[PDB]
């Protein structure tokens, strides 16, 4: 899915829906993950 | 109440209101040890998981086959390390497994 | 070209998953419980209840055989002698002790007590593996006192008892490292080689996850049996979940279709655990395979198949039991602070062109010489030490040098 | 439950009881009168209230 | 349903395998057990040479020859391989 | 015995699949999406989604 | 759904041991010189990219 | 002494055509102090 969307997806689950954080990936996007230029090892 | 299913596990009795506990009664898989028919006609029966010539062994009850001191490298396979066989003179055998012969290899730093 | 100066001896564990637990389930108790009046329905269905018995007994003996294939290696066990002088290297961490009431080894006891799976239930059941934790640990033992004592011999016919010292002097050589190597450094190589076999009982107890490849494989199995007894729970659409409850209830004749729902939904739950088993059980037999292939290769032997045992030149591994699996101690020569030397591929003398016999051309700024490809041992560049083929003109990189004749002091001597 | 050998010719020549005896109850089992050497499985029992 | 995206994009893939190729064009064998070590290709060669039981020499007296034979081989795959790849399209049509 | 004077070093391609699409699909509105009459029977067969 | 799935699980163990096949011959073809007679390509191994 | 080809007893005077040198008595662990027979001093007898 795209951001745009998310927020449709229990006050912190409406937090994390809405998200302060919001990051896009292929694998749509993602909330409450920091987005650095670094790289480190897959965790 | 109830086990992990919905079959129960325990019980309050409504004369008396005492509790108490259900467990299903002796059951289990049953097999036979029999060294071929073309060879012999006995044959010792094994109950997989039951608790009672007569034997028993951790992979359960076996009853028909005569215990023996020593071990061979075993014909067919009862569980827990234990085998049987009509080997030895003329009926069935349960002993536990041998691995294979003792050979200290003589070892010395400069030998 | 930059060659090493030194190594390191280095063992790195492999876990592999070579069984499982061997369960199994009557069809008949556990989709009809013991009711007679619905046995005679399931009856129904046809030889659905003898083929998943047949399925699951097959898979129920294929786990002893991949027991027996990995681990049954050796027709017979062999004893370590009692007297431990294997030329300074400390083998107690891996050799059964003595000191305990069962017959494994620190490693083995600390890897048995990191992986954990009484329950009983209706018709499921789990059989007694064939060859007990007692007898694999001494089918264990055997094979690792048979590779200490007598090298590879054991696993290729007789057991011919060799020095340690020697057999890894062997295992050098068998890596193009040459003799002279080892017993120059030998107690160094044994300090590196106890350091390394202690260091892995921690790496061992860093984290829970070392076994982890043997845990999912029980948690798998733990799952599976699970969601096959709570699919009793469910009712497939009936109007209850429990026989009892449809037989007090209802008339033989309307409790037949409930039943029939009942029968069906069983079935194909425990069919699907069924084909999930048998893909789980190729999955292992793959695993045990490769498990046997590699205490075939690696410890009855010594494999040029590069990463086969692990990172580095492989020297030797002892296997270790595990619950429902083995784990490998490779131990592996590592090269390391490589020098940098300018190189050659082949001198000059008197036009004859001079290529190392199995060594390599390295010079050290001033002067050339010959050394072995994996560990720098400079030797003087001499007519026995390299071979003569062509000429100058042919050869590209070709540089001028003079290699001694051994016996050119000698003549003169003597004449 | 008895297991009859039938005979090309159409006439049963000899019969297994599937309750005589545990060897017979793995002749059934196998539904054959040949039985190899080995373990069988053969049925699971229930103490009878 | 879905397709989940691989962990390993292409780009990271043929990062790997450039990494693996160059390694073993620039050290040989050796990268692949511990360090990574330099040694010209051509000696390499002759290490490889020596281990089919081709005698050091062999490679060098005809360097040249060996050198053409390599590089008009490959050129060959290429055009061999723009004929085939049915063990991946079956894959991917069963799929 | 024949003993070989020259050589002919060849290149040869070997293809080798790796891996396959990662696909994964609801059952719950595989079986009926967007209906929660249909999800509530499918709920009874249990945890076959 | 469940033919699918478990036809799936087939396909998926095929592309396993097609890739546990791979992994071996990357680590001994391209990491290393084989002796092993065919698994590198036909003829004597020199080197593998 | 002799030298033999492991996994096959094939006894061989030590020679110096089947022997290589190195160190220098001192560090090896267990040396034995027998002597190399030299090809080279029948010939020049
Ligand atoms: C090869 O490396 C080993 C260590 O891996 C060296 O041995 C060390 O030498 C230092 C010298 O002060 C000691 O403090 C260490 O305790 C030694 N370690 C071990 C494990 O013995 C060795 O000297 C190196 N050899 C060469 C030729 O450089
Ligand atoms: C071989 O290794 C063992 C340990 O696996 C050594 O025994 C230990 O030695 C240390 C140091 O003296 C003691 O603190 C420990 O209590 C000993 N036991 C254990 C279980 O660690 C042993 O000394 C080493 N050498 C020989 C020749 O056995
Ligand atoms: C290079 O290797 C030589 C070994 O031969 C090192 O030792 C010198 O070698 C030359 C001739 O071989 C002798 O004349 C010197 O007397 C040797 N020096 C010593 C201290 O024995 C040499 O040191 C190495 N390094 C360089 C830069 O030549
Ligand atoms: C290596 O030695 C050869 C032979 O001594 C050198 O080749 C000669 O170089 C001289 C230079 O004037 C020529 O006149 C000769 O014709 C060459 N060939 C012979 C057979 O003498 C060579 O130059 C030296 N150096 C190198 C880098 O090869
Ligand atoms: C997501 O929405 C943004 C904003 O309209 C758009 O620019 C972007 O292309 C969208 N991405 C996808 C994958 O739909
Ligand atoms: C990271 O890189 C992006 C690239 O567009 C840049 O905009 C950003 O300022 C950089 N730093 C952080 C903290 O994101
Ligand atoms: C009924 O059961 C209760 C509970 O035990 C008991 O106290 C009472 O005497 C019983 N009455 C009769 C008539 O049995
Ligand atoms: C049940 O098993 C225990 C432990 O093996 C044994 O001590 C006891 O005698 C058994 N009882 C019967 C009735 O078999
Ligand atoms: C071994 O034989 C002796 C003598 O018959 C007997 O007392 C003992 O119980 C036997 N041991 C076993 C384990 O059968
Ligand atoms: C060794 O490598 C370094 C760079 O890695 C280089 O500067 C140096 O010249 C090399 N040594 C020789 C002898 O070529
Ligand atoms: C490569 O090395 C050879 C070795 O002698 C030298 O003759 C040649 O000139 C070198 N080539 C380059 C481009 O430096
Ligand atoms: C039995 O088989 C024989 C074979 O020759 C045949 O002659 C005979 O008619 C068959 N039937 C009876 C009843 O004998
Ligand atoms: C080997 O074959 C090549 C290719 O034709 C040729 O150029 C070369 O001369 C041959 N070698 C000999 C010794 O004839
Ligand atoms: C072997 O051990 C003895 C002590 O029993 C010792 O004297 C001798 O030097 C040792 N030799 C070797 C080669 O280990
Ligand atoms: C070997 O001989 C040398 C010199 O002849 C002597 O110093 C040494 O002690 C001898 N070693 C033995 C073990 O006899």
């Amino acid at each position: 899915v795209n951001c745009t969307e998310v927020p449709v997806a229990t006050p912190t689950w409406r937090v994390y829906s809405t998200g302060s954080n919001v990051f896009q990936t292929r694998a749509g996007c993602l909330i409450g993950a920091e987005h650095v230029n670094n790289s480190y090892e897959c965790d | 109440g109830r086990d992990i299913a919905d079959t129960t596990d325990a019980v309050r009795d409504p004369q008396t209101l005492e509790i108490l506990d259900i467990t299903p009664c002796s059951f289990g898989g049953v097999s036979v040890i029999t060294p071929g028919t073309n060879t012999s006609n006995q044959v010792a029966v094994l109950y997989q998981d039951v608790n009672c010539n007569v034997f028993q062994t951790r992979a359960g009850c076996l009853i028909g086959a005569e215990h023996v001191n020593n071990s061979y490298e075993c014909d067919i396979p009862i569980g827990a390390g234990i085998c049987a066989s009509y080997q030895t003179s003329q009926s069935i055998i349960a002993y536990t497994m041998s691995l294979g012969a003792e050979n200290s290899v003589a070892y010395s730093n400069n030998s | 070209i930059a060659i090493p100066t030194n190594f390191t001896i280095s063992v790195t564990t492999e876990i592999l998953p070579v069984s499982m637990t061997k369960t199994s389930v009557d069809c008949t108790m556990y989709i009809c419980g013991d009711s007679t009046e619905c046995s005679n329905l399931l009856l129904q269905y046809g030889s659905f209840c003898t083929q998943l018995n047949r399925a699951l007994t097959g898979i129920a003996v294929e786990q002893d055989k991949n027991t027996q294939e990995v681990f049954a290696q050796v027709k017979q066990i062999y004893k370590t002698p009692p007297i431990k002088d294997f030329g300074g290297f400390n083998f107690s961490q891996i050799l059964p002790d003595p000191s305990k009431p069962s017959k494994r080894s620190p490693i083995e006891d600390l890897l048995f007590n990191k992986v954990t799976l009484a329950q009983k239930f209706n018709g499921l059941t789990v059989l007694p593996p064939l060859l007990t934790d007692e007898m694999i640990a001494q089918y264990t033992s055997a094979l690792l006192a048979g590779t200490i004592t007598s090298g590879w011999t054991f696993g290729a016919g007789p057991a011919l008892q060799i020095p340690f010292p020697m057999q890894m002097a062997y295992r050098f050589n068998g890596i193009g490292v040459t003799q002279n190597v080892l017993y120059e450094n030998q107690k160094l190589i044994a300090n590196q080689f106890n350091s390394a076999i202690g260091k892995i009982q921690d790496s061992l107890s860093s984290t829970p996850s070392a076994l982890g490849k043997l845990q999912d494989v029980v948690n798998q199995n733990a799952q599976a049996l699970n969601t096959l007894v709570k699919q009793l729970s469910s009712n497939f659409g009936a109007i209850s979940s429990v026989l009892n409850d449809i037989l007090s209830r209802l008339d033989p004749p309307e409790a037949e279709v409930q039943i029939d729902r009942l029968i069906t939904g069983r079935l194909q739950s425990l069919q699907t655990y069924v084909t999930q088993q048998l893909i789980r059980a190729a999955e292992i037999r793959a695993s045990a395979n490769l498990a046997a292939t590699k205490m075939s290769e690696c410890v009855l032997g010594q494999s040029k198949r590069v990463d086969f045992c692990g990172k580095g030149y492989h020297l030797m591994s002892f296997p270790q039991s595990a619950p429902h699996g083995v784990v490998f101690l490779h131990v592996t020569y590592v090269p390391a602070q490589e020098k940098n030397f300018t190189t050659a591929p082949a001198i000059c003398h008197d036009g004859k062109a001079h290529f190392p016999r199995e060594g390599v051309f390295v010079s050290n700024g001033t002067h050339w010489f010959v050394t072995q490809r994996n560990f720098y041992e400079p030797q003087i560049i001499t007519t026995d030490n390299t071979f003569v083929s062509g000429n100058c003109d042919v050869v590209i990189g070709i540089v001028n040098n003079t290699v001694y004749d051994p016996l050119q002091p000698e003549l003169d001597s003597f004449k | 439950t008895f297991l009859l050998k039938y005979n090309e010719n159409g006439t049963i020549t000899d019969a297994v009881d599937c309750a005589l005896d545990p060897l017979s109850e793995t002749k059934c089992t196998l539904k054959s009168f040949t039985v190899e050497k080995g373990i069988y499985q053969t049925s699971n029992f229930r103490v009878q209230p």
